[PDB]
């Protein structure tokens, strides 16, 4: 119902179909479909924050036309 | 790794992130300056943090190293600014551009280790004082990076 | 050297098929017409001389980290 960007990993921007109630996991699942990267090592930015498996997108107030970018699954240390 | 810094510098101009600007300091394109902003809803939010950015000469198959010119209060970032991340070090990848290495180091700054510190006490007030943690990382932020 | 000569590779060619890859992360450049590509078993796709570089030091695809050696 409504669709967010992300700029992925092999250097372009996508586009998909979400809806508030899609959880990140489902979005990374997307993204594998699309890129070919698990959602393991999938790790999804948004307004400077990572996106947890387990919430939705409107729990991190992704409205319509947001950019989400795709990093690489990372650890502080 | 001269023609792939100029390419990240292009990256940047045409389709910059939101919250990071990076660029060579000088006419030395292997010398870096950026900025990130602090996010929002967090103990860093309304700060403004720099870094500095130096490229190896083998460089994209190297990481770059990157340090924070701005103090600031973190579990995985020490007095001297140096950032413990994996991505800057073994877990480190080409495809991984500078603003995407920014953007990265942003997402630290609220999903921090703990458990595997650059800073010890720092992790133990985090783990045992959430709220004081919170306290001393917005008060940092304010003294530091406003 | 070896195991990294034997990962299939192919000449690159932007008229006969259209591939989802069109630039090489390695060194942020696009695909080019006779450029000799290298295809991990994960699938993406890089220049050669860009990912085998990258391959003898580390064993993992620059873009899943998939082991390439698989
Ligand atoms: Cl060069
Ligand atoms: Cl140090
Ligand atoms: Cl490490
Ligand atoms: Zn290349
Ligand atoms: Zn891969």
């Amino acid at each position: 119902s409504m669709q967010i960007f992300v700029k992925t990993l092999t250097g372009k921007t996508i586009t998909l179909e979400v809806e508030p109630s899609d959880t990140i996991e489902n979005v990374k699942a997307k993204i594998q479909d699309k890129e070919g990267i698990p959602p393991d090592q999938q790790r999804l930015i948004f307004a400077g924050k990572q996106l947890e498996d387990g919430r939705t997108l409107s729990d991190y107030n992704i409205q319509k036309e947001s950019t989400l970018h795709l990093v690489l699954r990372l650890r502080g240390g | 790794a001269l023609k792939r810094i100029h390419k990240e510098l292009n990256d940047l101009a045409r389709d910059p992130p939101a919250q990071c600007r990076a660029g060579p300091v000088g006419d030395d394109m292997f010398h870096w300056q950026a900025t990130i902003m602090g996010p929002n809803d967090s103990p860093y939010q309304g700060g403004v943090f720099f870094l500095t950015i130096h490229f190896p000469t083998d460089y994209p198959f190297k990481p770059p190293k990157v340090a924070f010119t701005t103090r600031i209060y973190h579990p995985n970032i020490n007095s001297n600014g140096s950032i413990k991340l994996d991505i800057l070090r073994s877990q480190w990848s080409p495809a991984l551009t500078i603003s995407k290495v920014l953007l990265s180091i942003c997402s630290l700054l609220c999903d921090p280790n703990p458990d595997d510190p650059l800073v010890p006490e720092i992790a133990r007030i985090y783990k045992t004082d959430r709220e004081k943690y919170n306290r001393i990382a917005r008060e940092w932020t304010q003294k530091y990076a406003m | 050297k070896a195991d990294i000569e034997q990962l299939p590779s192919y000449r690159f060619n932007p008229n006969n098929h259209q591939s989802e890859q069109t630039l090489c992360v390695v060194c942020m450049c696009d695909f080019e017409s006779r450029q000799l590509l290298r295809v991990l078993p994960c699938n993406h796709e890089f220049h050669a001389k860009c990912v085998d570089k990258w391959l003898k030091a580390n064993r993992t695809c620059p873009i899943c980290r998939a082991d390439a050696s698989e």
